[PDB]
């Protein structure tokens, strides 16, 4: 007789989902929720290109290593790429104190403006011109020094006199500045460069106090130097004032950055091309609309949630049981 | 099935039915075909979509790992950072892998139940005017017009109308 | 509805059945009314209640944020703390919001299931004594006394008792 | 139960049926006994076993607490390590506890659906050849040797074969 | 015409809605709201214990003994602490409280302190202990004063500064919280006028502690007309531990210390009123008096509080889909 | 009688219950217990490698080379460390080991150490090696001794303490964990007596590290009948790096050092008083061995090895069977 039946949809779908009860279940329609695909390059985020530190490390860029002069002016970045194998960093051997806190602080920023904080004339009766090292060559000059610091030495006259400087931050922006403390290997080097007697370096602001005296001894040769320099950083808040005062061994602030304040610092091989991005990870761009990604937990911009899942395929259609021809 | 209609007592699907998820197939002297039930297909589309959108929205919260460095005296705070970031990683990988295994199960059940209810919405209309064959298929004891097939679908089937025609035919055999 | 009953073949509900979630509407020469099924209602209430308390109890533990202070040499751990605290905030906000969304879907179906199995319980009793309309309503092939109605609900319905009276009008 | 079959319209279980989760009880002129429906208990065993393995797998990851000494000038990050570690301990405790509660409710429903679908399978075969007693029990209006019992269990039961025999026996009562 | 019994379900005048994975804005006959979004904007007692109102004083101002923090002086017990945002009286003589954050955490809980004279001025033989005031630290009554918990020790009119010594063996039950300092002058003239000549030191020890600091003379920017500085310190003399002091000059001595008794504790930085009310839940932005499971007010609280989430609503259906006629 | 066919389900004598969101205490036919609360209160070998039992020594007493810790002297290898909660012999001469929490963390995560003589007593010229002994540091045999890995360098009959220098170059392949100290007398009398008069210093450096410290002379509360203190220090000399030691005085010199192999695995330190026996394990919690197949445990969140996820739960029993409604016999 006449037949009326009830049933359901089928199609040539061979796409399978998974279930708590069953595995490898073919269905009629489904949605992948995860992105496993990645342009292996770096791009502009917010239409603001990254800073490629090239052959220089973060210590090398910002302290002002002579071989990093490419990076020297002001800088505006959306993130920082630091090539892993960069060989230009702290050329005159020694420790940059609170290194990790500074890499962190530089990471927070989007812009720095270089300016001359303490002109060489700030220090009377001493030699601004003489101090440079063979451990810190420029490409052109065998002996040079950091473009942000002055290795002040005493003049031909024997005494190194108390030297003093101040800088008042009447500005609207914070100031990242550096300084240091020379530590000769010898009593002979100490007397040649600086006066006779106990020397000191001292600096202070409303919210800071620093104070150090040279520790004199031979450390193993690094860059042919058995002496060391302690480097230091700090941030002059707006409205704050810095007083500098030393009778020797001061490696002085020369140039400082007005600093504008999530951002990242990527250590990476990847190329930086003329391309835009909306999500950048440390292993590539994500040009996607998916909800999850298994690419990398380290990104900047708008990205999907990072999980270790190979697939996250939701089902939206019924089980696919088509007729067998 | 769990409701038992799909991949169950209704052994298969209709590649021939391409305008909906759930439907009717009819045969009568005027012709045969496959006609999807728009209302129960629409309501399932709105619903599954909302499920997809609900999960998408709930899942749009990222944990941001960081590039921070650590000195040779900061092993403890460094490992504290690693376990933190792997912890939220394991917690969200679980939260998604498990939700997808679960929601798929309940989605397949949802379809199985909409087929099943369509099958019952007809069977309570035909009563003994029709004979129940296998695979959720029914053979009428009377002649069913196209406008008959139409009334079964849109729920306005006239049982009394075909009662005496059916009885005479049903046990004539 | 998923089990077909609620906002399905039983199209609407009864603003007149005040005493229960699931119930019977009858009509008679003596009148018409609404009457809940205590067993299925009170067993549903028991369940829903226990779900709500299972949820509330599971959600009892808090996460304690601290608002400690950090120095200007403490940007890393001060941020480590913030990601951490907003991390658990982001997880527990998900857990709640999702659970509620899922459990709402599943609870609406429970009531659907319970209304369906009420209809099946009555249908099984009556058999061919009554005729099953589309809407979960049954038209008796006999005269059903308030005592008769009461028995359908009680689950003590005497089918043979009305069988002969029913065979007549069913075919008459 | 939710599908109404287990501890519902079927009041009790059978300590006698030892080979399956869901089954048939039959009484014959030839004899009586219990036999599990073999197709269905195997599909339930597969399905549940995968559920258990899916869960076990999803829970494979472990957060790791570590015992690191802290000094009296390290109160803040000591507590950061505690609130972090308990924080994950409270997240996993909640997952494993809510999931067990949920999946347990749902696996009871699945068992209760397989019973109801077993019974609906048989009930649609028998039609009016069999009388319905309660507890999911049918009395045949005809004879039924073992071969006939098997045919109901095997889903291959012949309704016309016994339709005449059933109809007269029904008329008599 | 036949008698009818129908099966159906409840309805009601409800307009309350819920969301499900499959549908939004589903009206339902009976629901429960699990999330609390209201609060009393004020601070109330916890466990029938009143909070501590530092008022015009910061935490530093309170426990160091700032002359203008006199109304806070003495014994205190608290259920939590409320430091106002614009509290002006803190460190009055310029300088750095070392391990400030860590001290804030230890104080933070903490439930009671008993203040007592640890080192009487009788200690420190041969030095003047009555001239150590300053225009930087006025009390309300007097122009020049000093912190009530420290003594500024200066050279006897007839020089010099001799080795001075003190000790304290802790026989009590409770840990002792104490403070001291080292003075840092702007000249060698102030240094000479106030202390001897010669190399000065301040040395402090306990069974588990070692301190050593000498002055670092230099001129810092003016703060409260002071170009000199003081480095402040805190510590905790555990029960059974002895404290040995010894100085050469430049010691700001510990005069008063707190017996310190230590649950979960809060320091709220807020400007909300403390009223004569009681509470079971206290939030940094208000009181919660509720039985609900979740709250959307604040992550920071003391007492038994609902769990904090970002959700505007968390409503569970109890009843069923509401379809009235 | 009439022929019957019934549809029904399994039941059994099981009395085992589960909870659900809708109903507590439901009896079911079959279920799995997913959580483990059983434990062996002992410590077992893990990669067939035995742990290290510091016995009556602390971590500090062990690598400084306290005299009473001679049982532990020499090379050691281990899969984890057990340190007894009331071990007496640690830092016998009163004073702080600096960056201690960070040293304990470094020591953990280290599979093994070889002990060797980094600086020989001859390294220092013009000074007295053989007087460097105290009776706050006895061995079991001699009432007055000193750590096995350090020299207390004191002065010779000539009044001056000469400048002394030492260099060690790490030729190959392994980090070296080493210790040194600065002595702080209670007196200037003791200062002058033990060391030359005038300003003193300890200075040490490497390609990447700088250390300068000067004595801090003051009278400190008696500990082990000592009012003086020593500051102890630790550091790790990387491969291909070189250490320079130089001192005017007050130097407690490095004598013996540890070649240090770090591990690929999880390092751990257990502060427990449980015992160590000749047994193997796959899971070691701080409070015992788990020997289980289950997915969760409630024993401890601290472990080394492959372990179930820890949760506070008492029980986690999943239903695999159905509701159990067996027939009522009487
Ligand atoms: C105020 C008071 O009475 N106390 C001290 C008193 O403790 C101290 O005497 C010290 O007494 C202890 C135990 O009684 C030892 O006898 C000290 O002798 C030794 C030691 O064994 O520790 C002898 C040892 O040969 C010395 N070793 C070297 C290499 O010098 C050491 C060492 O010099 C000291 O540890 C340096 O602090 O001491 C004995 O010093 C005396 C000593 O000044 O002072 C009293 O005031
Ligand atoms: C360490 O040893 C290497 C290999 O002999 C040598 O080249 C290097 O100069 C040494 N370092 C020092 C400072 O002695
Ligand atoms: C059973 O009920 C008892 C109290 O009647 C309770 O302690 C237990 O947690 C429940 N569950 C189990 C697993 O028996
Ligand atoms: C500290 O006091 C206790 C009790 O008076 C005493 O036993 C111990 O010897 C004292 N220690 C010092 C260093 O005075």
């Amino acid at each position: 007789g006449d037949k009326i039946c009830i049933g359901y949809h089928a199609n040539n779908s061979t796409t399978q989902v998974d279930t708590l009860l069953e595995k490898n279940v073919t269905v009629t329609h489904s949605v992948e929720l995860l992105e496993n695909q990645k342009e292996k390059r770096f791009c502009k985020i917010m239409n603001k290109a990254p800073l490629d530190l090239k052959d220089c490390t973060i210590e090398g860029w910002i302290l002002g290593n002579p071989k990093c002069d490419l990076l020297l002016g002001d800088q505006s970045w959306s993130y920082i790429v630091e090539r892993p194998n960069a060989q230009n960093g702290i050329c005159y051997p020694g420790v940059l104190n609170e290194l990790e806190e500074l890499k962190a602080f530089i990471g927070s920023g989007e812009r720095v403006e270089r300016f001359e904080m303490f002109p060489k004339s700030t220090w009377a009766g001493v030699d601004t011109s003489r101090g440079v090292t063979n451990a810190c060559p420029s490409y052109t000059i065998d002996s040079s020094f950091y473009r942000n610091l002055v290795w002040i030495v005493k003049t031909d006259s024997a005494t190194y006199p108390v030297i003093k400087g101040t800088y008042n931050n009447t500005g609207t922006q914070p100031i990242l500045y550096f300084w240091g403390v020379h530590h000769p290997l010898d009593t002979t080097v100490q007397d040649n460069l600086y006066g006779s007697g106990d020397k000191y370096v001292r600096m202070g602001t409303e919210s800071m106090n620093f104070a150090k005296s040279p520790e004199i001894a031979a450390r193993p040769a690094v860059n042919d130097q058995r002496s060391r320099i302690d480097y230091y950083w700090s941030v002059l808040r707006p409205g704050e004032t810095l007083n500098v005062e030393s009778n020797g061994n001061l490696i002085a602030p020369w140039y400082a950055y007005k600093f504008v304040s999530k951002g990242a610092v990527f250590k990476s091989d990847l190329p930086i091309e003329n391309c835009d991005a909306t999500c950048q990870t440390i292993t590539g761009v994500l040009r996607t609309n998916k909800t999850f990604q298994n690419v990398s937990p380290l990104w900047i911009g708008e990205c999907p949630k990072y999980v270790k899942s190979e697939s996250l395929r939701l089902a939206t259609g019924l089980r696919n049981v088509p007729q067998i021809a | 099935g769990i409701f038992g209609a799909i991949a169950g007592f209704i052994e298969g699907g209709w590649t021939g039915m391409i305008d909906g998820w759930y439907g009717y197939h009819h045969e009568n002297s005027q012709g045969s075909g496959y006609a999807a039930d728009r209302e129960s297909t629409q309501k399932a589309i709105d619903g599954i979509t909302n499920k997809v959108n609900s999960i998408i929205n709930k899942m749009n919260t990222q944990f941001e790992a960081v590039d921070h460095e650590f000195s040779n005296l900061e092993r403890r705070i460094g490992n504290l950072n690693k376990r933190m970031e792997d912890g939220f990683l394991d917690v969200w990988t679980y939260n998604a892998e498990l939700l997808v295994l679960l929601e798929n199960e309940r989605t397949l059940d949802l379809h199985d139940a909409n087929v099943k209810n369509l099958y019952e919405k007809v069977k309570s209309q035909l009563r003994d005017n029709a004979n129940d064959l296998g695979n959720g298929c029914f053979e009428f004891w009377h002649k069913c017009d196209n406008e008959c097939m139409e009334s079964v679908k849109n729920g306005t089937y006239d049982y009394p109308k075909y009662q005496k025609e059916s009885k005479l035919n049903r046990q004539g055999i």
